[PDB]
């Protein structure tokens, strides 16, 4: 009963949403609370089974998501596992971040939308969701609602125990993903520790640990991605949060995978974009996408 | 009551969004208060109300506007002169847009003596003030009063405008260049000569080039009222030094007017002037005149005179055009193939295939996604003037080969022409040489190019009826249901949904069927709940015994599958066959 | 002669100040009305001249305190773990649209366009509430009645409009306003964005000096001044000297220059220093347009716009420091950003010096002065002596901390601000 008009309800928020309409704040006070106490269940690390199609940093950019879905299909036909960054820069910010949690809440077991370094109060108000979501609604309530989900997100997931998938890097504290199950993400993000390094870590050249040039979080070498995966018996570990000009990139000898799906970033970057794909033969499938189809002053 | 009170007290609110949702409610607050409350003591209100944000003060703008019948009709709308007068002297560029908009709204209430009592008036008060933001703002007030005054305010008005075009901030004379067209257009055409010319010469050689690009505009606004024998002594020469400025910003609005300004000159005047302008246009040194030039091509051969029209493209036109497909720039050349096509049917079958087939070959391979996009996308043109059996020697291949390039969005165009292109081809060629496309773009990698080919399917069957399908097209379909990528297995349902009402209801329920029942044991349960969704699709064209004796069972077990998105596809399955 | 007499000056009340009062510009307006002073920490003071009466002559009006507001607070940006300094870089005033000012001011990072209106009537009264704010019940009125506007004492309030953001990645060092009332610029060290004044999420970025390699950096642009005439002629500094004078009308983007004005050097007439002191500090251009200013470490040269490899006249600031660059390598003192300033009718050029000095170069007469700004050894009615160096008082006897780093010209009068360490000096010339 309930359930049945409440879906129809989703389905139409999100069939709303895909024409770039935003909605009202009673939906997204709802849409909010709906999507918590769906996450409230899901582990620290959440075990996703094959096929999925990862997909990594959006950033807001909604006709970019709607490229994406478009190139690897729609939901919930495709299962999508999106790692962090639905906000921040985007000039859509808040339809993307929308639109992924309503397909979450909609198809909670057909997406999995992990949680970023861009997903927090203090860099959701610098960064330009705060600001946008000022612009489009008028108070400080629907961005309140969203960074308060934003906490209940989970933090890695475990692609048929193989596939390692997080927003940022590997933690000096953390060895086992049993360390990361111990974890109480039930917060903001820290300053320092071993959740702020789960999605503010960056892999490099030089091999041991280092310092981040972002200045939060650590840098891991190709020993320490070998280490943690020889121990932890899993094959990949798939990330995102960085830049990368072909879309994917692949560090430390085919060890790990930056998955950056935001094209043109910067605008000026020009950067393509990419997601993964995975089957239960479990070969990565990596497609890419580039578009999205002087100034007027100066014309 | 209580409500409206909270409104009248809300107007001078600390927040922003309180104070304007009690702005944009306005006018309940005036019916309530009365015509003459209005008049007397909410009005005054709002003139001095100038304290407040951009939203706050346009939506005051706007609301005033429709006013006049809430402030006691045409006769008392002078008092809604003030709050106006106040609102256009803002800093915001749309407060003074709207209030100036609504000062026009309501200048067509005033009565000629209210007219000339107060509004006029109010223009040169706005027009002699010290800001300059009066003076942006009352540049667009005289084309709303000048026809309905005396000669004598006129020649005010006149004088007054003439001082705004001469005025020493650019604001006001970029202002009043824009606003110059549609003064232009409620003078007498003698006044028009003797002012409106010697005003138009001088802002189209203005100091700023942000005034000399509007000026563009005032010439084909202005080139429509003369006559065609005053354009090339008071007009042209302005226009020929406008098309050849130095500041490619007049040049790019000459190119971009180009079409209006050969629509209004009149055609000899193109052929004779004109026409050297284009080609100098197309030739510019500046990438983008040169893509605002190309954007204009079609269009403006097209308008060409009918006496010497394929004459005279072919001798002038045609061999910058030939120079603008190899050019360095990818705007102009993604600029130029979107509206080359269209220069086919005018210069006929013959010299489309002497001179214009190789400039298409040579943008069907160009390296830009764009050229090929535009040039797929208009291909129907000549497709239509050289016909389907001069058409394939030459264009065929590029088609073929390019049906596999890199850019999914060049196959996605090449999908959406294919049923048009095939159906002049007829089933058996088709079969031999593009049937293996079309197929092979199923497998795509690309979900979209996936649902673009099974649309194309669909419309494929529906051209050449549903034998071919049962024959060719129908077990290549199933043969993608053992794929591997499970993806794939989706796109045969995908297929199979988009062909089960077009290729017929015995062929639906005697080959693909058993493919789709099958698939329900699919271990993953996406093609578990996409053969539920293809169930309900295909239901309504089964007779009730092969549905209720094989789909009923096939589709019940789904409804005990663990996850739960199949359960639900299942279910609203079963109730909306009425099978429940 | 020409006196130069002490008319105000502004400073804490104290001799102990942080930096959060160090005046990091001056900038007079159009009309010269009114002079605004945003010093570090984005706390911006405007100063607005006494109104002269046209009866009385015998006093010229001084800047009293009009407005004060803070431009920029401190940020602090998480993606690379600096913080965004709140210390104001230049201050722009727009043409006086209306009654209001309009002014752009700049951080490191971000320009703001503040509009400095003036409140002289607020509402008094309200339907339910009282005229305190205490509520009513409503069961006691039953006639509206609209708020009426009562004048009160005047209220100057200043509230940022657009805010230009998120488009330089690094430093904003220098603005300018376009002769057309619709655009502008903003340089930082590498590059330059041309700025709607009304569009704030798009900037067209018309120069680019960035290098591929970033371990080859041999020039950043250190200022960029727009033509006081021309609606798309604009100059702009760099640190190897180059001058390098763009025009707009040629191309959309501005990948060459017009002009390039620079001194071809000479191996006779360098030893160590021609990469170093050879930086521009800020280039500002004649009212008139004619001419150009640009102001290195030791040397002023004025460029005549048509001759683009000789500059017309040469001035020597301090050049008895000369013999003192080295000691000024090794304490980081020989990279400071002198500002020079023009006369209101292009006839006197003044920029500042150490040890609260600022020297004064008459273009026609030739003959340079060089005033101080102090006021513990200045009285009232007190002449001041034109202090004077030896090349008396000695080269080691310059505070090198008392510096004018700052400076501005009144418009069209005599009037001139000087803005030392802390203290901001106004000097205006006497008339009898």
């Amino acid at each position: 009963m309930d359930e049945k008009v409440f879906t129809k309800e989703l389905d139409q928020w999100i069939e709303q949403l895909n024409e770039c309409k935003q909605l009202s704040e009673s939906q997204v006070k709802s849409l909010c609370e709906k999507a918590k106490e769906i996450l409230t269940k899901e582990s620290n690390v959440q075990e996703v089974r094959c096929p999925v199609t990862v997909c990594g940093d959006v950033h807001g950019q909604f006709h970019d998501l709607m490229e994406l879905f478009r190139i690897g299909g729609k939901s919930p036909d495709t299962n999508y596992l999106f790692m962090g960054d639905y906000v921040d820069r985007g000039y859509y910010s808040v339809e993307t971040v929308t639109l992924l949690v309503a397909l979450k809440v909609r198809y909670r077991e057909r997406i999995t939308i992990l949680r970023g370094n861009h997903e927090s109060r203090q860099i959701t108000q610098v960064y330009g969701f705060y600001d946008e979501c000022l612009r489009k609604y008028g108070n400080a309530n629907v961005w309140k609602y969203f960074t308060d989900l934003f906490d209940y997100l989970p933090l890695t997931a475990l692609v048929d125990g193989q596939i390692f998938c997080l927003h940022g890097g590997l933690s000096p504290s953390i060895d086992t993903l049993d360390h990361i199950r111990a974890l109480d993400r039930l917060q903001e993000v820290p300053h320092e520790g071993p959740m702020c390094d789960l999605l503010w870590s960056d892999p490099d050249d030089r091999g041991g640990w280092g310092i981040s040039p972002r200045g939060a979080g650590y840098t891991f070498g190709q020993d320490i991605s070998e280490t943690f995966n020889h121990a932890n018996g899993l094959t990949l570990v798939s990330r995102a949060h960085q830049l990368v000009m072909e879309g994917y990139n692949w560090c430390h000898d085919r060890n790990v995978v930056t998955i950056f799906s935001a094209p043109n970033y910067c605008y000026r970057c020009g950067n393509q974009a990419a997601i993964m794909e995975l089957d239960d033969t479990l070969k990565y499938s990596f497609l890419q996408f580039d578009p999205a189809p002087t100034p007027d002053y100066f014309l | 009551l209580y409500p409206i009170a909270v409104l009248i007290d809300e107007l001078r609110n600390e927040d922003v969004q309180l104070r304007l949702n009690s702005i944009k409610k306005l006018s309940t607050i005036a019916l309530a208060l009365g015509v003459e409350r209005t008049r007397s003591e909410l009005l005054p209100f709002l003139t001095d109300t100038i304290y407040d944000e951009d939203e706050v003060l346009l939506a005051l703008a706007e609301q005033l506007g429709t006013f006049t019948t809430l402030v006691g009709g045409p006769e008392y709308v002078h008092c809604l002169l003030p709050p106006l007068e106040s609102l256009a002297t803002v800093e915001e560029t749309v407060v003074r847009d709207k209030a100036v908009e609504s000062l026009r709204a309501i200048s067509h209430e005033h009565s000629p003596s209210d007219l000339e009592a107060h509004f006029v008036p109010l223009v040169k008060r706005l027009a002699g003030g010290d800001w300059f933001t009066s003076r942006t703002s009352a540049c667009g007030l005289f084309s709303v009063c000048y026809p309905r005054v005396s000669s004598a305010v006129k020649a005010e008005l006149r004088q007054y405008f003439r001082n705004l075009c001469s005025d020493d901030t650019p604001m006001v004379r970029r202002a009043a260049a824009s606003k110059l067209g549609e003064f232009a257009k409620v003078l007498e055409l003698d006044n028009v000569k003797s002012e409106i010319i010697p005003m138009f010469s001088n802002l189209a050689s203005d100091e700023q080039d942000s005034v000399r690009l509007l000026a563009v505009e005032a010439c084909v606004n202005i080139a429509q009222l003369l006559p065609q024998e005053d354009l090339e002594a008071l007009v042209m020469p302005t226009l020929r030094q406008a098309a050849e400025d130095k500041s490619w910003r007049v040049r790019y609005m000459v190119a971009d007017k180009f079409t209006e300004l050969q629509k209004a000159v009149g055609p000899e005047i193109t052929k004779t002037d004109l026409v050297p302008a284009f080609q100098n246009l197309m030739k510019d040194c500046e990438a983008e005149v040169r893509a605002a030039a190309s954007h204009k091509v079609k269009e403006f051969c097209e308008n060409l005179s009918a006496d010497c029209r394929e004459n005279v493209i072919m001798s002038q036109i045609l061999p910058c055009i030939k120079e603008l497909v190899s050019d360095a720039n990818q705007h102009v050349k993604s600029a130029l193939a979107s509206v080359i096509m269209g220069l086919s049917p005018i210069l006929g079958k013959d010299n489309t295939i002497e001179h214009l087939l190789p400039l298409f070959l040579a943008q069907l391979k160009d390296e830009c996604p764009e050229v090929r996009l535009n040039i797929i996308s208009n291909l129907d043109c000549v497709n239509e003037v050289i016909g389907i059996r001069q058409l394939s020697q030459s264009l065929l291949p590029a088609i073929v080969e390019l049906a596999e390039d890199a850019k999914w969005r060049v196959r996605l165009a090449i999908i959406e022409y294919m049923p048009l292109l095939a159906g002049q081809l007829g089933v058996e060629f088709f079969d031999e040489k593009l049937n293996s496309l079309c197929m092979a773009w199923l497998v795509d990698h690309v979900y979209a190019i996936r649902e673009a080919a099974t649309s194309n399917l669909k419309k494929l069957v529906e051209k050449f009826g549903k034998e071919w399908a049962h024959a060719t097209i129908i077990p290549k379909v199933l043969a993608m249901s053992g794929d591997p990528n499970y993806l794939h297995r989706m796109t045969t349902l995908f297929c199979i949904n988009v062909l089960s009402e077009v290729c017929g209801q015995d062929i639906t329920t005697k080959h693909m069927l058993p493919t789709v029942l099958r698939m329900a044991g699919d271990p993953v349960a996406n093609v578990r709940f996409n053969v539920a969704k293809s169930l309900q699709k295909i239901g309504p064209i089964l007779d009730n015994s092969t549905l209720q004796s094989e789909v009923k069972p096939i589709l019940e077990k789904l409804t005990q599958d663990q996850d739960v998105d199949v359960k639900y596809f299942a279910q609203e399955a079963l109730t909306v066959l009425s099978l429940a | 002669d020409i006196q130069w007499c002490f008319s105000q000056v502004k400073g804490a009340v104290d001799d102990d100040v942080a930096e959060a009062d160090i005046i990091s510009t001056v900038e007079f307006n159009h009309s010269g009305e009114l002079l605004a002073t945003g010093d570090k920490g984005g706390r911006v003071v405007i100063f607005q001249q006494e109104q002269e009466n046209k009866i009385q002559s015998h006093s010229r009006g001084e800047y009293n305190v009009y407005s004060t507001f803070q431009s920029h607070e401190p940020e602090f940006d998480y993606l690379k773990s600096l913080e965004i300094e709140e210390k104001i870089n230049k201050i722009r005033w727009l043409p006086q649209k209306n009654a209001a000012q309009f002014l752009l001011s700049t951080n490191d990072k971000t320009i703001k366009l503040w509009k400095i209106s003036e409140r002289d009537k607020r509402p008094e009264g309200y339907n339910l509430k009282e005229e305190d704010g205490r509520y009513r019940d409503p069961t006691t009125v039953t006639t509206l009645r609209v708020p009426v506007f009562r004048p009160m004492d005047l209220m100057v309030e200043a509230s940022p409009r657009r805010i230009f953001a998120n488009a330089h990645t690094y430093h904003i060092n220098s603005i300018s306003i376009n002769s057309d009332y619709e655009t502008y610029l903003s340089a930082d060290d590498l590059r330059i964005n041309l700025w709607h004044l009304e569009i704030t999420d798009r900037s067209f970025n018309i120069v680019d000096i960035k290098p591929a390699n970033m371990e080859e950096l041999t020039e950043v642009i250190t200022a960029a001044e727009f033509h006081p005439n021309s609606c798309n002629t604009f100059v702009y500094s760099s640190s190897k000297g180059t001058i390098r004078l763009c025009d707009m009308r040629a191309s959309a983007l501005c990948d060459r220059h017009s002009k390039l004005f620079e001194e071809p050097e000479d191996p006779s007439n360098r030893s160590f220093f021609s990469e170093i002191i050879s930086s521009i500090s800020d280039v500002k251009f004649s009212h008139s347009g004619r001419y150009m200013m640009t102001r290195d470490y030791l040397s002023v040269k004025i460029w005549d716009l048509n001759m683009e490899n000789r500059p017309v006249e040469t001035y020597q600031v301090h050049e008895y420091l000369r013999s003192k660059l080295c000691s000024l390598y090794e304490n980081d003192c020989i990279f400071d950003k002198f500002e020079c300033c023009w006369n209101g009718s292009d006839s006197v050029v003044m920029t500042g010096s150490y040890n609260n000095f600022f020297r004064m170069f008459d273009r026609n007469t030739k003959r340079d002065i060089t005033l101080e700004a102090s006021r513990e050894n200045n009285k009232p009615r007190t002449v001041l002596k034109p202090r004077k160096v030896c090349a008396e008082i000695s080269v080691d006897s310059l505070d090198f901390n008392k510096k004018i780093l700052h400076t501005a010209w009144h418009p069209k009068e005599n009037i001139i601000a000087v803005a030392t360490t802390n203290n901001l000096y106004i000097f205006q010339d006497k008339v009898n």
